């Protein structure tokens, strides 16, 4: 879990758009931790297409 | 100036600033054929960048629309939604399909697309500066200065709020959502018309911001100020002037606190 937060908070800062966030995503499936991290995702103010 | 533009057949009427209010109520009011309504609320924000969190303006659109489909209100936002506003319009009209509240659309003629062709009857605007959508069921229009329309919906307001005419009062309510700084200034001219405000933590800058100003009680704090804009939305650099100046607006907002409570969506009726 703080393995991904961190990766997502790594993926976050540097930029703010969709397919680096989209590779992190995937591993979040990956992983199904469906809820932290979709909350950490869209919650944000990145914008999903 | 009655119009009717056929498109689902929606009427406005073009009405300048400095005119009589009661007038212009009563006007609508027989004309249209409304039923009189038992609450009013206004929308203050337009900040189309400032996108709606989608929980919290789901949770928002729900509670709006379980409070409206029970007693029934009317609505005050602008006119050719095309922002935020927009989209939030469309649903609300979706949901009439499947007591009753009719929303408003109030804006003035310049920004409005085709305002000379609307100025001169089948009115078509196939827009997929401002395209109409069928939110605006009824439309209201303005041509008259942007502080004229301030106080134009002021005026209004302040009507509304009006005597008896077994008295009966129409409570009126400001809803400010990730408003302009010019917002700002127009919230000052709803201070001294005693309108109960109401602001969201959550919606963006704007309010996140005034949620803090006013609580904290500063006569002089103008790098404050400064911080908290570059802090919220530094998009364009203010003069110290025009920093101060905005402070004077603070320190006169805060001063009547009673009439304006923030609260946290994110952490009703």
């Amino acid at each position: 879990t703080v393995i991904l937060k961190a990766l997502v908070k790594a993926c976050k800062s540097h930029s703010r758009d969709a397919q680096d966030y989209l590779d992190e995503l995937k591993l979040a499936v990956a992983w199904d931790r469906v809820d932290i991290a979709k909350s950490e995702i869209f919650n944000g103010d990145v914008e999903w297409k | 100036c009655k119009g009717e533009v056929n498109f689902k057949r929606s009427k406005f009427v073009k009405v300048p600033s400095n005119v009589a209010p009661s007038m212009l109520f009563e006007l609508l009011l027989t004309e249209w054929h409304l039923p009189a309504p038992n609450l009013v609320v206004s929308l203050v924000g337009e900040e189309r960048l400032f996108a709606m969190k989608s929980w919290l303006r789901d949770v928002l659109r729900k509670g709006l629309v379980k409070a409206a489909q029970s007693t029934g209100a009317w609505i005050l936002t602008s006119a050719l939604h095309v922002g935020l506003a927009r989209h939030v319009g469309q649903a609300v009209r979706d949901h009439s399909l499947a007591v009753r509240v009719v929303a408003i659309g109030m804006a003035s003629l310049d920004r409005i697309l085709h305002r000379q062709l609307l100025d001169g009857t089948p009115i078509h605007y196939p827009a997929d500066l401002c395209p109409l959508d069928s939110n605006l069921s009824h439309f209201i229009l303005v041509e008259p200065g942007n502080d004229g329309l301030a106080e134009l919906q002021l005026s209004l307001e302040k009507h509304i709020s009006q005597q008896r005419t077994s008295s009966i009062q129409i409570p009126v309510l400001c809803l400010l959502v990730n408003g302009d700084p010019s917002t700002l200034e127009r919230m000052s001219r709803a201070v001294e018309q005693a309108a109960p405000w109401l602001i969201l933590a959550g919606s963006g800058g704007i309010a996140d911001v005034l949620a803090a100003l006013v609580g904290q009680p500063h006569l002089l704090v103008p790098q404050v100020t400064e911080k908290q804009f570059r802090e919220k939305f530094p998009s364009e650099c203010f003069s110290w002037e025009a920093i101060v100046h905005w402070t004077e607006l603070l320190q006169n907002i805060a001063a009547h606190p009673h009439l304006l409570t923030v609260y946290d969506f994110e952490q009703l009726d």
